[PDB]
C-alpha cells in the first residue's frame, strides 16, 4: 500500500475539469474523418465575419425585415444625426444581437479594433457625400456634425462608391472592456451624418435605404467564459 | 512515457501528463498583424473565383457569358470535387420569379429543385446514392434609376419551421419539396389552426431566417449580395457538403437557396415596380451509385 | 504582452459539463400498491437549451463524450423512520437491446451493456465514450427524411418525421434503486452533465433567436419578437 | 548562523486561507409557505476585516487566487426526524450572466459558467483562479469617479459613487442545495476562504488605524481615538 | 518534469516537484551586511534628485532658481517616463495659501488642481485619454527667528473619508474635485447631519490623513520635510502611477499632495503669525490620447 | 488501481497548507503586468522606513496632532529626563502604532538593531545640546542624566545639526524577543536628556519642538506570522 | 484521475508511524544550534554511567540517605554473607531504581555484561580482605562463603585498594533476557564476604561503610520500547 494524503478538494466535481475517465465502449472502432468544407477552430473567426445590424429598433419596425434600413433622402443639407450608436458591442440593442454581439455574450471581458462598414443601396444616378464618426468617451456624446467632425472619421462618396468601411481602433483606458453596459468601461459613440447632401436627377427616387454591418478585427479577443442572457428556459427547473 | 510540457501562462516552467488509458477518448482534453482588416479565416468569409486561384462559364453544351465575377464566390473557401479516393450535369434554368415592392423573399432546396431537369433528373431517380456540387447563378438586371439589394444565401442543411403549433416537425415531404417551383417566405407566422385536417407545411419567416434565426446574421452563411446600383447578378459556387461523402438525392437535401429583399424594389416614381428574378444552375463534379429501377415518388 | 485567443477556441468554448438531463428514480414500501419507480432516459442534447444552442453555432460536430453524474436522494414522507445507503445502476441500453419493463428484470443482469454501479454519498459518478456516430460526422441539423413517400405504396406507410434520421439515434440510458423496497421511502434524482472532448465543428450558423420549441427548428406563436425597442438617432 | 527574512516575504505574509464570508443556505419541507433559500454573494475581500487590513498595506496588487469551502450543516427544528446527505452546488455566475431568482430554475444547468458540485462531509471542497484583472493590476484604492458629470446631461446621469469603479468587478456566488425538499429540514452554511498565490504588490501605505466603516476609506464618530494614555516620562 | 530542489533548511536535502496542472494558475506557492545603517530597499525609501544620478530647473519657458536639492525626492526611486514601447507641459504656479499657528492643513490633487492651467487643461479636457508625471515645488519661507516644520506628503490613489455618517463612498464629484483652490484638513470629525440635503462633502481629519491611518506613518508615502530651520522649499518628483498604463484624467486623480505641520508656525513672540506657502507645479514626460469634442464637466 | 495507503491528516484543510488545485477558468489569457513604480517585496523593507513616534500619548494630547511633539524649552540646565521610553518595540504604547510596531505585529518573534532619529524644529537662533541614551536591561530605568550617561550615548549639538540618529544595538539574551510585554525577553531603556541646556537670544522663541522617528536596521527579522489585535470585527460573528 | 486502490490500514493512526506531514508555520527560520556540552546520542550511553546501589532497603532505611550504605566491621572472621542480590537488573527493588535500572523499564528485553563497583568509605588505619562471587543461576542461592568461592569470583584487597569493579560478564542461555521477575530468564546470584576479615589498630574506628555501584558494561544492549510502572497518573483519566 503506497502511503498517501488527501486533500482538499478531493471527491469535489467542479463543471470546469480536465481528467482522465474510464471509456464505457472499450475497443470501439471510430468512423474516420472525411474533409468536411467549412470546419471553424476558434469562435473568433466568426466574429469576424460581419452580420447586419439592426439599427432602426424602433417601436413599429423592431423585429420586422425593416429594423434593418436606415432611410435617406434628396432633402437640403442638415448637420443633424442620420444615426447615433453606442460603442457597446455585447449590450447596445443594435449591437447585442448581430453575431459578433451573440459571442461575445458568451464571455466576460473583450478587447480589440471594431469594423464598420455600410452599403448604400439607392440608385446609380444618386449622388452624396456622407461622414462616418467615432468619438472616444469622456464627452458629451456628438449630436451634431460640427463636433463629430472633431474626433475620429471618414468623409464617404456615395456616389464613386458604393459602400464603405470604418474601422474603430481599439482605444481604452482598460486592458479589456465588460460585455455589460458600464460607465467605469465605457467605449464612445458612433454617428453617421451628412456631408453635402443625397443628389437626384428627375425621374428617380428621392428616398433610399443603407444598410450597415459590423465585425471584429483580426486583432480581437474575448476572455472568462459564461453563460449568456440571449436565451433561457424559464419553465426549466433544474 | 510520460509527457512534458509548457504550461498555459500569463506575459512576465511546465506540467506532466501520462495517459492511463488504452481508449484515446478517455484521454484529457489537450488544449491545443500589420493589417488588422485582414481575416483570420477567409473561407469561412465567403471568397471569390477570383480569391483562391480558379468571360464565359460552360458547362456541356450550355454556356454563361459573364463580366461580372468579382461577384462570385466560392463556398468555405472549397470548390467542387469528386468523390475521391458527365452531361446530365450541366446548366438547367428553372422558372423565371417576379420581384415586386411586396415581395418578402424565395427559397429553394437542392438537390430537389432540380429533380425533373432532363438527365440528371433521371440519374437521380435511377440511384440509391448521388452527390453533387453546384453553381448557382441567380439573375436580375434593372435600370440606373432603379434602386433595391437582393440577399442571396446559400444555405447548408437549410431545415425551416412548420406551420403548426400543437405539434413540431410534421411537413410533410411534399410540401418541404417543392421542386423547381419554388416555396416563399412570409412576413408573419400563421399558425395552421386546422386541428383535424392539417396543412402540414413550412411557415417561413422573412425575419427569421424560416428557422428562428435572425436573418441580420444569415451572412455567416456563404453568400452574395445582388446591389441593383452595382450589379445585376451573383454567383454561388457551391461545394458537396454533409456529414457522409455520399448520400441519398431523394430523402435528403444538402443545400438551401435563400433570396431576400435586403433593400425593398423601388423605382422612379411608380407605385408599383416589378422587375425578374431568374435562377440558372448547374450541378457540378457529380456522381452517382447504386443503380437500379426507377425511384417513383408521390410528391402529388 | 500580446493578447491570446485560447479561451475561444472550440475546445475552451465547449470545455465544460452542462446539465442535458434530470432522471427521476425511487425506492419504496413494498407494501405499496404502486410500482418501484424506475427511470428510463432517451439520450439526446436537446432536452435542455443552454449546451444545445452552443452546439447549434454549427451544423456538423465531431467529439469524444464525458459524462457525468451527479445523484442527490431525500425522504418522501413525515415518516420518521430510516433507510440505509442507496446504491444506483445506471444502464446503458443501446438501440437494438432489450429496455427493461420493470426494476426488477433480467435486462439488469446487464452481460453485454454498459452499466455503471453508483453509491450514494460519494464522487460523482463519471465515464467517457468514444465518438459512436454511424456517419462521419455527428448532424446538428438535417434536412430531409428517414423515408421516401413511394407513389406506388400507401399514403401512411411512406410517411416520416421532417429533419429526423433514425427513429433511435443513441439509445437510452436505464437507471434504478438497486437496494430492495425499503419501509420507508425514498426519492432520488440523478443529474447528467454532458461535457464535449476532442472536438471539431464544421459549417457555422447563426444563434437561435428565438425560443426553441420541441426537437426541430419549430417557433411559436407568441415568441418571435425578441428585439427590444430602441430608436435610431439615440446612444 | 545568519537570520532569514522569508517569513515576512509579501508570499510567506499572505501563505494563509482567510474567510471572506460565510454564505447561508437550506433545503426546507415541500410543504411550506416560505421559498427555499439559495445563497447569493457578491464577490469582495471586504466583507470581513482582517484579510482587507493586510491587503490594504498596499494600494495595488497582482495574484493568482485560490478558494477553499468549508460546508457545515445542522437541524433546526426538535423535530427529531432525518435528512439523508447533502449535495452542494456552487455556481459562480460572472458579471452579465443570467443571476438565479430560484434554487430550481434554468441558471444552475450552468452550460458556460463554473460550477462546482460538493459533496458534504467529504474534504473541504477547492478550487483555483487566475489574476482575472481587466486592468494591469487589482486596485485596492480608486481615488475617481465611475463617471463625469456633464454640464450639460442632467445632475442625476452624471452621478456616480466616491471610490468605485465598475457596478460589477468579479460578478458573484451563487449557491444552493441539489437534493429535494425535505420533510425535516436542514440549514447549512458555507465558509469562504481566501488565499492570494503567485502575489505582487506596489505602493506602500499605512495600516488601517481605526474601524472600518464600508467598503471605502470612510470613518465612523465615535471610532476615532485609538491610542492609548501613557506619559512622556514614564518608560 | 520532475523539479527537485532545496528544503527551507535551519542553519546546521531536498524535495521534489510535479506540476499537475495546464494553468499556472492551480500551482502551488513557490516560497522565493557591513552597516546596518544601509537601506534594503532604498527606492522604497524616499531618494533624492541626486541620489540616483540625475542650481537652474526648467521646463518649456518656465524656470525654478533652486540651490536647496538636497531637499528634492524622487518618488519610488523613479523618474517619470513616457508610455513606452509639449509646452503646454511646464510650470504653472498655483494661488498661494497662508500658514498659521492655527492651519491643520492642505490638500490637492492631481490632475485636478492643474484642470485650468492653460493648453495642459485645455489638452486634458479635448482627449479621453491622458498620462503624466509631475515636479512638484513647494515654497515655504521665513526668518532665522521663525520656526516650524511642514510634511510635505505625495501620496497614490489618495482616497480621503466622508463627512457622512448614515451612508458612505457618497462624496460629489463636484467636491472631491476643488481644483487649483485647494481643499483643507481638520482637527475633528463633524458628521454631515442634513439627512433630507446632504453636503456630500470630504471631511479629513488631520491625525488620521483623512483616511483613517495615522498621521505618524504617513512617511511610508513619498515624502520630504520643510524645517524651517534648515530649509525653505521642497521638490518632490512624482512618476505616473497607476493600475493602467493610461487613464481617464477627468474620472480619476493619480496623485494627492498633503501638506500638514508637523510643527507648529512660531515667530519670536507674536502671539498670531503668518507665513505664505506657494506651490509651483509642472506636468511631466506627458502624453495624450483618444482627441475629439471638448468635455465640459459639471464643476459648478 | 495502484495500490494505497492513507495516512492520518488525511482529508484535513490546513488554512497553512500549499497545494495545487484545479482551475476553474482554465485557457485564461491573462492580462500582462506592467511596471509599477513602487513595488515591495518584504515586509522588513517596509519596517526599515522611518516613521514618526507618537511621544506625548498624554490624556489631553493622545490621539491628536500634538502627540507627535516633544517641547523643549530655553530654561535652565536640569539633570532630569525630556522623555523616557521602553525598548518594547511592539507592545509599548509609543512604538507599537508606528509602521515598524504595526508590521511586528503580524508576528511573534523579532530581532534586530533598531534606529532611532530626532529632528529638531525648533529656530536657527536656538542653541543646544542633548544626550540620547540607550541601557540595557536588568537594572533601575534611569531617572537622571547620571545614570543614563553610564550607558549607551550619543551626545547630540542642535545648533551644529538639526537631526540626530542613534542606532540601538542588538543586545540580547534570547535569540529572539516576543511582540508582547514580557520581562522575560525584555529589551531595555531609551531616554533624553539636556546635555547643557536650550540657548536662545532675545526676539526669539524660547519654546520649540522636537520630532522623533523609529525604524528597523537592515539586520533585522521577524517570525511566527500571527493575527494582529490592532484591528477586529466585534460585531463580527465567524 | 490515476486509478488507484486502497488497502487495510488505511485512514489508521498508529503511534509508532513514521510518515510526513503539512507544516503549520511554512517558511519559518529555525534558530541555529550551539556547541552546548554534555550531548547525548543513545540512552544506552546513560545505562552505561555507574550510579549508587540503594542495598539496604530495610524497613527502617529504606527512603534515607541510608539505604545507600552497607556496614562492616572488625568483628571475627565468618562465612555468611556481607550482603546478597539477585541478577535481575530492571526488576529487583536495590537495581531497579538505579539509573541502568531505570532505562531498562522503558524497554522489555536486555542483554549484556553488568560491571559492579565497590568503594571502601573506611578510614586509612583499616584494612581486610572481601571476597565478591556471581553465581550463575540453576542452583541453591549462595548462602556461604564455600559455595560462592565456587562461582565467579573475585578477591578485594581494603588495605591495598580503596575501590574495587567486578564484571558480570553475560551468560545466559536465551538471547535476551525479560525486564521483568521470570525463572525463565533468571540471571543469578551477586553476593559479598569477607575472605579473611576487617582488622583495625586502636584508637580507630571499628565499623565503616561501603558503598556500592552497578553500570552497564559497553556490549550492552537493549529492546521493544515500554511504558513503565516507575512513575504514573493514577487520578489521570485518558
Ligand atoms: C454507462 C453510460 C454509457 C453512456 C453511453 C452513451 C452513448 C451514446 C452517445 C450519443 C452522443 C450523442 C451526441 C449528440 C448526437 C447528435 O448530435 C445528433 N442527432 C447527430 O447525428
Ligand atoms: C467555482 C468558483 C469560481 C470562483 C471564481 C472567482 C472569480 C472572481 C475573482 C475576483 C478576485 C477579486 C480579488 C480582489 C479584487 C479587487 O482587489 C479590486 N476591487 C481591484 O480592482
Ligand atoms: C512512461 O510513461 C514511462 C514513465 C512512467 C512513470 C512511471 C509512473 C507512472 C504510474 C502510472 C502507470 C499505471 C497507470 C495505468
Ligand atoms: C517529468 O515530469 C517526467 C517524470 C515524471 C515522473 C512520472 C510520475 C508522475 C505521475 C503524475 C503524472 C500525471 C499527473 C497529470
Amino acid at each position: 500500500g503506497l502511503p498517501v494524503m488527501n486533500t482538499p478538494g478531493s471527491n469535489q466535481y467542479l463543471t470546469a475539469d480536465n481528467f482522465q475517465s474510464p471509456c464505457a465502449l472499450p475497443e470501439f472502432d471510430v468512423t474516420p474523418p472525411i474533409d468536411i468544407p467549412g470546419e471553424v477552430k476558434n469562435m473568433m473567426e466568426l466574429a469576424e465575419i460581419d452580420t447586419m445590424i439592426p439599427f432602426d429598433l424602433s417601436a413599429t419596425k423592431k423585429n420586422t425585415m425593416e429594423m434593418y434600413r436606415v432611410r435617406l433622402s434628396d432633402k437640403p443639407h442638415t448637420d443633424d444625426p442620420i444615426l447615433c450608436l453606442s460603442l457597446s458591442p455585447a449590450s447596445d440593442p443594435r449591437l447585442s444581437h448581430t453575431m459578433l454581439g451573440e459571442i461575445l455574450n458568451y464571455y466576460t471581458h473583450w478587447a480589440g479594433s471594431l469594423k464598420f462598414t455600410f452599403l448604400f443601396c439607392g440608385s446609380m444616378m444618386a449622388t452624396g457625400k456622407l461622414l462616418v464618426s467615432y468619438a472616444p468617451p469622456g464627452a458629451d456624446p456628438p449630436k451634431k456634425r460640427k463636433e463629430a467632425m472633431l474626433g475620429t472619421h471618414v468623409i464617404w462618396d456615395i456616389g464613386l462608391q458604393s459602400s464603405c468601411t470604418m474601422v474603430v481602433p481599439w482605444i481604452s483606458n482598460t486592458t479589456y472592456r465588460q460585455t455589460i453596459d458600464d460607465s467605469f468601461t465605457e467605449g464612445g459613440y458612433i454617428s453617421v451624418f451628412y456631408q453635402t447632401r443625397i443628389v437626384v436627377p428627375l425621374s428617380t427616387p428621392r428616398e433610399m435605404d443603407i444598410l450597415g454591418f459590423v465585425s471584429a478585427c483580426n486583432d480581437f479577443s474575448v476572455r472568462l467564459l459564461r453563460d449568456t442572457t440571449h436565451i433561457e428556459q424559464k419553465a426549466l427547473a433544474q | 512515457g510520460a509527457q512534458v510540457s509548457s504550461q498555459k501562462v500569463g506575459a512576465h516552467i511546465n506540467y506532466t501528463t501520462i495517459n492511463y488509458y488504452r481508449d484515446s477518448a478517455s484521454n484529457a482534453a489537450s488544449k491545443q498583424i500589420k493589417d488588422v482588416l485582414i481575416k483570420t479565416a477567409p473561407m469561412l468569409n465567403s471568397p471569390n473565383i477570383e480569391a483562391c486561384g480558379y468571360l464565359q462559364l460552360t458547362l456541356g453544351n450550355s454556356t454563361i457569358t459573364t463580366q461580372e465575377a468579382a461577384n462570385s464566390v466560392v463556398a468555405y473557401g472549397r470548390w467542387p470535387e469528386y468523390l475521391r479516393d458527365v452531361a446530365a450535369c450541366r446548366f438547367y434554368t428553372l422558372d423565371t420569379v417576379s420581384w415586386t415592392k411586396e415581395s418578402r423573399g424565395w427559397w429553394w432546396k437542392l438537390p430537389d429543385a432540380l429533380r425533373d431537369m432532363g438527365l440528371f433528373g433521371q440519374n437521380m431517380y435511377y440511384h440509391y446514392l448521388g452527390r453533387s456540387g453546384y453553381t448557382v447563378h441567380v439573375q436580375c438586371n434593372a435600370s440606373k434609376f432603379h434602386q433595391g439589394a437582393l440577399g442571396v444565401f446559400a444555405v447548408p442543411e437549410m431545415c425551416l419551421a412548420g406551420d403548426s403549433n400543437t405539434t413540431t416537425m410534421h411537413t410533410s415531404y411534399q410540401n418541404a419539396n417543392p421542386g423547381e417551383k419554388g416555396g416563399t417566405f412570409t412576413g408573419t407566422f400563421t399558425p395552421d389552426n386546422n386541428q383535424t385536417s392539417p396543412a402540414r407545411r413550412f411557415c417561413p419567416v422573412d425575419y427569421l431566417l424560416g428557422n428562428g434565426t435572425l436573418l441580420g446574421n444569415a451572412f455567416v452563411f456563404p453568400h452574395q449580395i445582388i446591389n441593383l446600383r452595382t450589379n445585376n447578378c451573383a454567383t454561388l459556387v457551391l461545394p458537396y457538403v454533409n456529414s457522409l461523402s455520399i448520400d441519398s438525392m431523394v430523402k435528403h437535401n444538402n443545400w438551401g437557396i435563400a433570396i431576400l429583399p435586403l433593400a425593398p424594389l423601388n423605382f422612379a416614381s411608380e407605385s408599383s415596380p416589378e422587375i425578374p428574378i431568374t435562377l440558372t444552375i448547374a450541378p457540378m463534379c457529380c456522381e452517382f451509385n447504386g443503380l437500379r429501377n426507377i425511384t417513383l415518388p408521390r410528391l402529388q | 504582452q500580446h493578447r491570446s485567443r485560447s479561451e475561444s477556441s472550440i475546445e475552451s468554448f465547449f470545455a465544460r459539463g452542462a446539465c442535458v438531463t434530470i432522471m427521476t428514480v425511487d425506492n419504496p414500501a413494498s407494501t405499496t400498491n404502486k410500482d418501484k419507480l424506475f427511470a428510463v432516459w432517451k439520450i439526446t442534447y436537446k432536452d435542455t437549451v443552454q449546451l444545445r444552442r452552443k452546439l447549434e453555432f454549427f451544423t456538423y460536430s465531431r467529439f469524444d463524450m464525458e459524462l457525468t453524474f451527479v445523484v442527490t436522494a431525500n425522504f418522501t414522507e413525515t415518516n420518521n423512520g430510516h433507510a440505509l445507503n442507496q446504491v444506483y445502476q445506471i444502464m446503458y441500453v443501446p438501440p437494438g437491446a432489450p429496455v427493461p419493463e420493470k426494476w426488477d428484470d433480467y435486462t439488469w443482469q446487464t452481460s453485454s451493456n454498459p452499466s455503471i454501479f453508483y453509491t450514494y454519498g460519494t464522487a460523482p459518478a463519471r465515464i467517457s465514450v468514444p465518438y459512436v456516430g454511424i456517419s462521419n460526422a455527428y448532424s446538428h441539423f438535417y434536412d430531409g427524411f428517414s423515408k421516401v413517400p413511394l407513389k406506388d405504396q400507401s399514403a401512411a406507410l411512406g410517411d416520416s418525421l421532417y429533419g429526423a434520421a433514425s427513429l433511435n439515434d443513441f439509445g437510452i440510458l436505464a437507471v434504478r434503486v438497486v437496494n430492495d423496497h425499503n419501509p420507508t421511502k425514498v426519492t432520488s434524482k440523478i443529474r447528467v452533465y454532458l461535457k464535449p472532448k476532442h472536438i471539431r465543428v464544421w459549417c457555422p450558423r447563426p444563434p437561435r433567436a428565438v425560443a426553441y420549441y420541441g426537437p426541430g427548428v419549430d417557433y411559436k406563436d407568441g415568441t418571435l419578437t425578441p428585439l427590444s425597442t430602441k430608436d435610431l438617432t439615440t446612444y
